[PDB]
């Protein structure tokens, strides 16, 4: 749903790529943008809720007769060409226990430094529950919010995870 | 490679065997 | 891809450029903590455009509500280094 | 709406890690620590044989790639084509075949001798 | 073509049939037909073992060309004073041919020009 | 491994080497030199080696056409 | 004739003992790439010289060194017919490849499986080496597959891209319809004649054989990617350029018209077959081209415009004239190759882009480029003395001097004309204009392959098609006689495409709007035929299977 | 053939008095030994085939399964001993036995040269197998299958034994040497219609042929990795090798009883075909797989022409190789993943390199990859089935195509994409495992190099 | 080991079997519905929307990030048939009727000009070829004993 | 790196094509509001585009300078044999 105002910030964000794929040129999508500016800031001011619906209403029709066959996509999202084409380069975190001791001894510095995850991740892990436990909505929770840490050097609930995942370009 | 250190890991299963 | 490593403090004066290139943003407001909706006066729309030249800056496009949250450099800066990897 | 307060300390709560968490991927220089492994005495020459460079010296190690290739791969194969076409394939019938040379005026023969015809008595044209 | 439409928008009766032709008589307004004489002999053309797509009346002057292309190895362009006789001998049938494309016609207009009095 | 041979730049035109702008145009100088070459060697073969029969201006002397009264 | 004989065999056993060396052996790590390569630039060397001979003296050995079955009355065995086609044809492939395996090192610089690319990317050497020097469907069939599967895997290289996996199977789907048709042939000989070898086919001369050619046609549309069986070909352009440029651009997709000369003189004697293979070469082209003005991604253009003279060669084998076609297509490979490669450098250069809405101005940023992407378009677009015209000029004078349909006829003057029509896009959109780049800008060819790859590839645009034109033996009659008019007909229809395409290009500066054209969507999206099937057939099998 | 038979059944002996902690060790070895003899089968003759004594025979239809037999038990005990380990010696050597005694009822079975007798082996053949499945299957769920053999014995096996005995009353006997001889026409009337199907239909279960496959795709379910490998590798050939042999006193009845059966078998492919897309289950799947397939072999037996045999030969070699090994390979990830779930695990070719090396190379075969053995048969169905009605060519042309996408969907939907993130237990390839695979795509592609064995006797 | 209950059961014939029903599918009885009751059987699985799983934005996080599911949520009933590479039910720029209609538009027009182009061809304005030799009868592997009819070309 | 960046200032819609742009959306009542982004698209080298013409003329004297050295030969080494 997303709440009326959500709305015309999402379309206003994606209505000014198909207008600069038409006209391409900056400074001929430069041009149109102002003039495209120069719609959304007329109604900028509406007030009446359903005065508002009717013209966002607009706002999609008309966008669906000057949305471009073929827009502008940045490589690394969807429609872009750079999606999941380096996925795999991504390894688990998780395989290395199973390492035979050969490659394991070739990296002193990096095991002895993941003891203190692996340490961090248990030594946290009673504290971290309970935190939630009297922070968790009664029955179950209400939205998927995850509150932070609320000590001295305490570790955020169900960090281990989001922290120890690859990294954008591994290799 | 192009810069001193900047060495990254590598996670692989375990190949030896 | 050759090598052109990036770094925390070098996206840094980056943001300050895009946001140097913002006609509204005055050099002399212009700071790392410097709120768009108040220190710099910058609403939704204004905000867009320089995420939209951050997108252009940076070659990677921020989703819907990852655009929204940003309403200071700190955030940006807070924000570009870990979509990239930035460690140092 | 900006990060809330606990969405703004909590990111840095994690990018605090999520960083360190690259920084453990930090290598040390001796690494990878693999066997020595075999050297066979050809690589054994050729490693310090090359090491003072230029033209000249590295040209001959180009040769020698393409010499010894040339023998193992080019000339031993061509060789044994050779022999089982020339002793194992043609010797039973039909089995390689060629399109019969062209024949023009005025050509001679070797197996018979004999000589075909020339043309006849052009025009003369304007040519 | 400006042909084209006379047969598929005008009076195609007098367009020729370029397939069946020639309809009327050889010999028709024409007494003595000389018979093209073949320079090149079957024999000859078995020897040449060209293609019989290439095996018309001007076998004779194509044969010359292509055995100095064998003999010009390396060489190729020197046959060009060979090779101007075959193609502009065939470019005389070429023209030739288009007679026998025209002269049907002429012979149909001739027969409507003759029949049309006869049963008007 | 050269050691950096080019640095990058921000917002700057890339720096330009002396290797590829040479034989860039070197082989850019090369590129035309083949067409003119070639054009004037045997421009025969531009328009046609050889003019092609008006068929508008034969005659019926050759084509042996039948007079129109026979 | 021993010489020839071996000489002709050599290249191939040449290839096969370094894929031997990833089983067994370990000597050499860290120098693949560069390793494989070299087999190719001896392999065009060592091919040449039975060309030499095979130009000089025409031998055309048939060799069968080995017997591998044989069943009742029809035998088989590992038969070599050394002939026109592949004496001439492999030199090509071992060349334009050549480029390609040289240049592969740095445009893969970055992936670890380049050894899996080098080990991969001469496999489907071998595949065509073989499809083409086959002298029957057994053997020749081994082959027609065989770089399907390699099609596959090259396809989907980024076996973690969604599209990549399906587009790898899209390329299959279709492919797999290919050979439908062919085993009709290879069932119509069998059960009509007793043999399948190409030898006693020719020597019966079959009397009536329309059924087996309507499976060639249809064998060749699946792997000549054609109107029916067109939609897969753009989508094998997510994997590597080479990938793209050796496979779907220069030598994969030719397959098709590859056999169909094979097979000249059963389809050229029922004309009703050489009117079936206009048909589809006529509505082939003129849709393709037509899509390809609107795409944005210039890999998309630089399918189409394959698929466009692909029509053209086709076409070639709709009027009887064999040789000619395999012209096209070897001329066709000498340039298409390079255009992805140079293409490449775009891509490369703007890390891994292709949307010419952030490009322009590498006129002087990547001037080589220019003068390297310019170069082979020209050959495209038909300009006189390059490698088009020595078989474009000479061939579409047979396309309306001959024997034709009138509607299907027309479209090859419309094919031409469109050829150019985008070529000019690509050159303005990318070189020239503005700069439309990123401001993180990383234009810097600074690669020893690249630049030595791309010399090889310019010669070959520029100096062949006069060579072979002037070297190529006698296989047909001449035809120069025609009115001027239809002398040059695409001399006077190519250049009226400069002529709006320019009057196109300064409407794109012009700050004027934009109008939604039926004619655009229609075109843009292309036609309809990959949305409606890629959304109408997938459910219906699936939906329907549970039943 | 006593020294084939022997030397096997000793080794049910080896399990009992062997080291305790060497039942694995012998097995293998003392197994395997056997294997390399079993090549001396192959002293085949142009004419006549080989024939030993009044019981035991063996020709060029019959060579290569023997041969190809043997070469599975090896196979059958590596794959188990990881499952096995959690039974005791007490309960484990009962795994063993069993397996040991079902290779002297299946070799002897291709070697009958009495009906009955044939008839007979392989009716006890059940009972290892039932057992095997039953006693120690991972599923105890009651299935109530007890239908399908209910029914398969009640419509097949007591209606094709009373459809044998009444043969050798009225010709005399029933070895298959005596009826090449003996064997009359059999005219259409009511009486020979019900003996055609009692003397087929067990068979078609068996196949299976369509409509009574029903049975198959839950068997994989309940039955262990051994037990599993057998079933498609040899029990379904069995069924071919009967209507291949039984065939010969058919004539020319046989010619309309066909039909039903072709229209079933041709159609069936398909059908057979795409439902592969919508199996869920690895093993169902890979039942799937052999459903389409063997149904070439049967309508080229029905056509009964003397090119067809020859691709059934290689298409009935040809398929068990590659889903025996597939089983394992799906199999593979249930000793990890511990279910059947194909879309539950995915890419492995990370996490296992090799691994997705096997996928590639057996999938292949499946979807008839030139020169393989595979394409070599399926190749001569189509060329013989065209001969028999043009029409015939489509299914064909659909079915192949069809057989490219189950045969890349599960290589795509599991050895691709990103690793499942609570996964967390993906153990490096095992020395076990990559042998034991290993062992399966040689010898499948080895015999491109001489598939002349393995064309039936008509070559 | 999940509990029988927790499995897939018959229709619920009444509202009160919906109420227990949906809680062990966990969804809302507001949504929650089982297919029709009739002799198909399908049992008291959800009936959600027949739709495309690629619907469901990549960019929200699940416990099945490419099949964009999350862990427990009620599966499709063709679920293995809507997956992203399989059936798929993007919303397109045109209408899907207007589309079809579209494209067979073109198609049908296309077939119809090749008809008339076939009964009408193109023939340049030239008779038929001639050939010596009574057409090369002898030369095409024709029969010495019968003689070939004599094909005479004149000059011209 | 330090990574010096060019000066913000320098590049402005004066003196380049995107001057007159203000012009036309002044005239309307409106104003751009990054025209200096662009400037450096049109400034620093990065104005000079040369239009098809120019690329159909790129190097045509150097070509052409051979090209009468070319034809040149011919006419005095044929009077010269
Ligand atoms: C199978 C067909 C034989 C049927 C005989 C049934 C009686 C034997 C039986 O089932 O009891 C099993 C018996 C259990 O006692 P257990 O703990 O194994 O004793 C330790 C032995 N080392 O343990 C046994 O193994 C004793 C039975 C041994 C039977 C096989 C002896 C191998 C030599 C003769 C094989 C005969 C095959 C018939
Ligand atoms: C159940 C019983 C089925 C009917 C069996 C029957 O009717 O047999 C009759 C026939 C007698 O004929 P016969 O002894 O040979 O002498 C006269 C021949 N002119 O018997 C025979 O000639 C030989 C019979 C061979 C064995 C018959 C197998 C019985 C099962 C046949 C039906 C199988 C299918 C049943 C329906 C399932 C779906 C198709
Ligand atoms: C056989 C020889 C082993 C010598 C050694 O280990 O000391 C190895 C060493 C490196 C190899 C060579 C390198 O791989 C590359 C050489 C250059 C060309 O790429 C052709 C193959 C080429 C000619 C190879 C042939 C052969 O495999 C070589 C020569
Ligand atoms: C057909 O192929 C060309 C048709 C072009 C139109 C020409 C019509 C007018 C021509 C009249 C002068 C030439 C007549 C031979």
């Amino acid at each position: 749903y997303l709440t009326h105002q959500q709305k015309v910030l999402r379309l206003y964000k994606r209505a000014l790529r198909h207008l600069e794929s038409w006209c391409i040129h900056r400074d001929k999508y430069r041009y149109f943008a102002c003039l495209l500016r120069a719609r959304f800031d007329e109604h900028k001011n509406e007030k009446d809720m359903v005065k508002a619906t009717q013209l966002l209403r607009e706002a999609e029709e008309e966008f669906w007769h000057g949305q471009h066959p073929q827009p502008y996509i940045f490589p690394e999202s969807p429609g872009g060409t750079s999606y999941e084409r380096y996925e795999c380069y991504k390894v688990p975190e998780w395989c290395l226990d199973d390492w035979h001791p050969s490659e394991k001894a070739m990296y002193p510095d990096y095991f002895a430094k993941r003891e203190q995850w692996k340490k961090l991740r248990r030594e946290s892990w009673e504290r971290e529950v309970k935190q939630l436990q009297e922070e968790t909505p009664v029955g179950g929770p209400r939205t998927e919010a995850l509150p932070p840490a609320r000590k001295q050097g305490d570790l955020p609930p169900l960090w281990w995870h989001i922290v120890t995942r690859p990294r954008e370009r591994p290799m | 490679s192009g810069d001193h250190g900047k060495r990254l890991f590598i996670i692989k299963p375990s190949g030896f065997y | 891809s050759d090598a052109p490593p990036l770094t925390l403090e070098g996206i840094k004066d980056r943001v300050l450029y895009v946001l140097k290139l913002y006609d509204k943003i005055d050099p002399e407001k212009l700071s790392v903590n410097s709120h768009f909706m108040k220190d710099l006066g910058l609403d939704s729309l204004d905000q867009v455009e320089i995420i939209m030249a951050m997108e252009d800056e940076f070659g990677f496009e921020i989703p819907d509500i990852d655009a929204e949250k940003l309403m200071c450099p700190q955030e940006i800066v807070d924000y570009i280094a870990d979509k990239k990897d930035v460690y140092e | 709406s900006g990060y809330t307060p606990e969405e703004k300390l909590r990111l840095q709560q994690l990018r605090e890690l999520r960083r360190r968490w690259l920084k453990d991927q930090e290598l040390s220089p001796r690494e990878p620590v693999l066997p020595p492994q075999r050297v066979s005495p050809v690589e054994r020459f050729w490693n310090k044989f090359l090491q003072d460079g230029a033209l000249w010296k590295n040209v001959i190690y180009k040769t020698y790639r393409h010499s010894i290739f040339a023998f193992t791969h080019v000339l031993i194969p061509v060789w044994i084509i050779h022999y089982y076409l020339k002793y194992h394939v043609t010797t039973k019938p039909y089995t390689i075949v060629e399109k019969k040379p062209r024949i023009f005026p005025g050509d001679t023969i070797l197996e018979t001798g004999e000589v075909i015809p020339p043309m006849k008595e052009f025009p003369d044209q304007h040519h | 073509g400006a042909h084209l439409a006379r047969r598929y928008l005008g009076d195609a009766s007098v367009e020729p049939d370029p397939l069946r032709m020639p309809t009327f008589p050889p010999d028709y307004g024409f007494p003595e037909r000389k018979e093209r004489e073949m320079v090149a002999t079957q024999q000859e053309m078995n020897d040449a073992q060209l293609v019989l797509q290439q095996r018309d009346y001007c076998a004779h002057y194509l044969i010359r060309f292509l055995k100095c292309k064998r003999d010009s190895f390396p060489n190729f362009l020197a046959c060009k004073h060979e090779r101007h006789d075959w193609d502009y001998c065939e470019h005389l049938d070429y023209v030739k041919r288009m007679k026998e494309f025209e002269r049907e016609r002429r012979l149909l207009q001739r027969k409507k020009r003759r029949e049309q009095r006869e049963a008007d | 491994g050269g050691g950096a041979h080019i640095e990058p730049r921000y917002r700057q035109f890339p720096q330009l080497t002396r290797s590829q702008v040479i034989q860039a145009e070197f082989f850019s100088a090369t590129m035309w030199f083949w067409i003119l070459w070639r054009f004037w060697h045997d421009s025969d073969a531009v328009l046609g080696h050889f003019p092609y029969p008006d068929p508008s201006q034969w005659t019926d002397e050759e084509l042996g056409i039948p007079p129109d009264d026979e | 004739m021993n010489m020839f004989s071996s000489l002709s065999l050599v290249t191939l056993l040449l290839l096969t003992m370094p894929i031997m060396m990833m089983s067994f052996n370990t000597y050499k790590p860290s120098n693949y790439p560069l390793y494989v390569k070299t087999a190719i630039s001896y392999a065009f060397i060592t091919s040449m010289i039975p060309t030499m001979m095979f130009i000089h003296s025409g031998q055309e050995l048939i060799i069968s060194n080995w017997h591998w079955l044989t069943i009742q009355t029809l035998k088989l065995s590992l038969s070599f017919k050394m002939d026109y086609f592949s004496m001439m044809f492999i030199p090509v492939a071992l060349f334009v490849t050549w480029s390609i395996m040289e240049f592969s090192m740095w445009y893969m610089y970055s992936d670890p499986n380049i050894n899996k690319f080098f080990k991969y990317l001469l496999l489907f050497l071998i595949t065509m080496l073989i499809l083409v020097t086959a002298n029957n469907l057994f053997q020749l069939f081994i082959g027609w597959e065989g770089v399907g599967i390699m099609s596959f895997l090259l396809i989907g290289w980024w076996y973690g891209r969604a599209d990549a996996n399906t587009a790898a199977l899209q390329a299959i789907l279709y492919n797999r319809i290919g050979d439908i048709g062919f085993i009709l042939a290879m069932a119509w000989f069998l059960t009509n004649l007793n043999t399948w070898d190409l030898q006693q086919i020719f020597m019966l001369n079959p009397s009536d054989s329309n059924m087996p050619l309507i499976g060639l046609a249809l064998a060749a549309t699946g792997k000549s990617a054609q109107f029916g069986l067109h939609p897969w070909l753009p989508s094998a352009m997510e994997g590597p350029t080479p990938v793209s440029a050796l496979l779907h651009s220069s030598t994969m997709v030719v397959a098709g018209i590859f056999l169909l000369i094979r097979f000249y003189p059963l389809t050229e004697n029922n004309k009703y077959i050489q009117s079936i293979t206009l048909c589809l070469g006529a509505i082939t082209t003129l849709f393709t081209a037509m899509c390809a003005l609107t795409q944005n991604d210039i890999k998309k253009i630089i399918a189409f415009s394959t698929s466009s003279q692909l029509g053209l060669m086709m076409v070639t084998i709709g009027i009887n004239q064999p040789y000619l076609a395999f012209l096209h297509i070897c001329t066709h490979a000498f340039f298409k190759a390079m255009l992805f490669m140079c293409s490449g450098s775009i891509i490369h250069s703007l890390n891994d882009e292709q949307d010419i809405r952030k490009m322009g101005g590498l006129f002087k940023a990547m001037p080589f480029t220019t003068t390297a992407l310019i170069v082979g378009s020209l050959a495209l677009t038909g300009m006189p003395f390059l490698t088009g015209f020595y078989s474009k000029d000479l061939i579409i004078e047979a396309a309306n001097t001959s024997y034709t349909n009138a509607w299907a006829l027309l479209m090859t003057l419309i094919a031409t004309s469109f050829t150019a029509i985008y070529s000019t896009r690509i050159i303005f959109f990318a070189l020239l204009g503005q700069p439309r780049f990123p401001t993180l800008v990383n234009i810097n060819e600074n690669n020893p392959l690249l630049i030595n790859s791309i010399k090889r590839l310019l010669i070959g645009s520029l100096f062949a098609g006069y060579i072979i034109s002037n070297n190529i033996p006698p296989t047909t009659i001449p035809q120069m006689t025609m009115p001027y008019y239809l002398k040059t007909t695409a001399l006077i229809v190519t250049i009226l495409g400069f002529i709006l395409a320019l009057e196109i290009s300064n409407m794109t500066k012009n700050l004027k709007y934009h109008y939604p054209s039926n004619a655009f969507k229609f075109s843009t999206l292309l036609g309809y035929f990959p949305t409606i099937m890629h959304r109408l057939a997938p459910y219906m099998n699936l939906s329907m299977s549970q039943k | 053939m006593l020294k084939y038979i022997i030397p096997t059944i000793m080794l049910m002996p080896l399990t009992w008095l062997s080291k305790n902690n060497m039942i694995w060790v012998n097995s293998t070895a003392h197994s395997l030994l056997i294997s390399f003899t079993s090549l001396l089968l192959m002293n085949q003759f142009g004419d006549n085939s080989l024939n030993f004594s009044l019981l035991f025979f063996s020709d060029s239809l019959s060579t290569p399964l023997l041969i190809l037999t043997m070469w599975l038990l090896p196979l059958m005990l590596m794959a188990s001993q990881h499952h096995l380990s959690k039974e005791n010696l007490t309960r484990k050597k009962l795994f063993i036995t069993m397996l040991i005694s079902l290779q002297l009822f299946l070799i002897m079975t291709f070697t009958a040269m009495e009906l009955i007798l044939f008839y007979i082996l392989f009716e006890a053949t059940l009972v290892p197998t039932l057992i095997i499945i039953t006693r120690w299957g991972n599923q105890t769920e009651r299935l109530n299958a007890g239908l399908y053999f209910l029914f398969y014995t009640l419509a097949g096996s007591l209606p094709l034994l009373v459809a044998l005995i009444y043969i050798q009353n009225t010709v005399g006997s029933l070895n298959f040497l005596m009826l090449q001889y003996w064997v009359q026409p059999v005219h259409n009337s009511w009486s020979n219609v019900f003996m055609w199907l009692a003397c087929m239909m067990a068979f078609m279960v068996k196949m299976p042929l369509y409509g009574l496959h029903l049975w198959l795709p839950k068997a994989h379910v309940e039955a262990p990795i051994a037990g599993s490998m057998v079933l498609a590798a040899v029990l379904l050939k069995l069924g071919g090798y009967g209507m291949l042999r039984i065939t010969l006193i058919l004539n020319p009845m046989t010619d309309f009883m066909a039909y039903p059966f072709i229209m079933l078998s041709l159609w069936g492919m398909i059908m057979t075909s795409s439902i592969c897309l919508r199996q869920t289950d690895l093993k169902s799947l890979i039942a799937y797989s052999s459903v389409s397939h063997m149904a070439l072999v049967i309508v080229a037996i029905l056509i009964q022409t003397p090119w067809s045999y020859m691709g059934a030969t290689a298409l009935m070699i040809a398929h068990g190789l590659t889903s025996s090994m597939l089983f394992c390979l799906a199999n593979s990830n249930y000793e990890r993943i511990h279910s059947r779930t194909m879309i539950l695990a995915r890419g492995l070719q990370t996490l296992l390199p090799l691994m997705a090396t096997w996928w590639l190379l057996a999938s292949l075969t499946n979807l008839a990859l030139p020169p393989t053995i595979n394409l070599i048969g399926e190749l001569f169905v189509v060329m013989s089935t065209f001969s028999w009605s043009n029409i015939t060519i489509i299914l064909m042309g659909v079915n192949m195509v069809i057989t490219a996408l189950y045969s890349l969907y599960m290589l795509i939907m599991t050895q691709r994409g990103k690793y499942t993130y609570h996964i967390n237990n993906i153990s490096p390839s095992f020395t076990r495992e990559n042998a034991l695979m290993s062992l399966h795509i040689l010898p499948l592609l080895l015999l491109t190099l001489n598939p002349k064995i393995i064309l039936g006797p008509l070559y | 080991h999940i509990t029988k209950d927790m499995l897939p059961g018959p229709y619920p014939k009444t509202p009160e079997e919906r109420a227990a029903a949906a809680k062990k599918y966990n969804m809302r009885v507001e949504d929650y519905e089982p297919y029709p009751d009739d002799g198909t059987g399908y049992g008291d699985y959800p009936k959600l929307p027949d739709r495309s799983q690629q619907e469901r934005d990549p960019w929200y996080d699940w416990d099945h990030p490419d099949l964009r599911l999350n862990w427990g949520e009620p599966m499709h009933w063709d679920l293995d048939m809507y997956i992203r590479n399989r059936v798929d039910t993007s919303p397109t720029p045109v209408n899907w009727n207007l589309m079809c209609k579209h494209l067979f538009g073109f198609v049908a027009f296309m077939l119809f000009m090749f008809w008339v182009g076939e009964t009408y061809p193109a023939y340049q304005p030239v008779g038929p070829k001639q050939y010596p030799y009574n057409n090369l009868y002898l030369e095409r592997g024709g029969d010495p004993n019968k003689e070939p009819e004599p094909v005479v070309h004149y000059e011209i | 790196s330090k990574m010096e960046l060019p000066d913000y200032k320098q590049w402005k819609i004066e003196g380049t094509p995107l001057e007159t742009v203000q012009e036309k959306l002044a005239a309307r009542g409106l104003r751009d509001p990054w025209g200096r982004n662009e400037a450096w698209r049109y400034m620093g080298g990065f104005a000079n585009n040369v239009s098809f013409v120019g690329a159909l003329l790129k190097g045509f004297k150097w070509g052409f300078a051979a090209f009468v050295v070319a034809i040149g030969a011919e006419y005095y080494l044929e009077s010269q044999k």
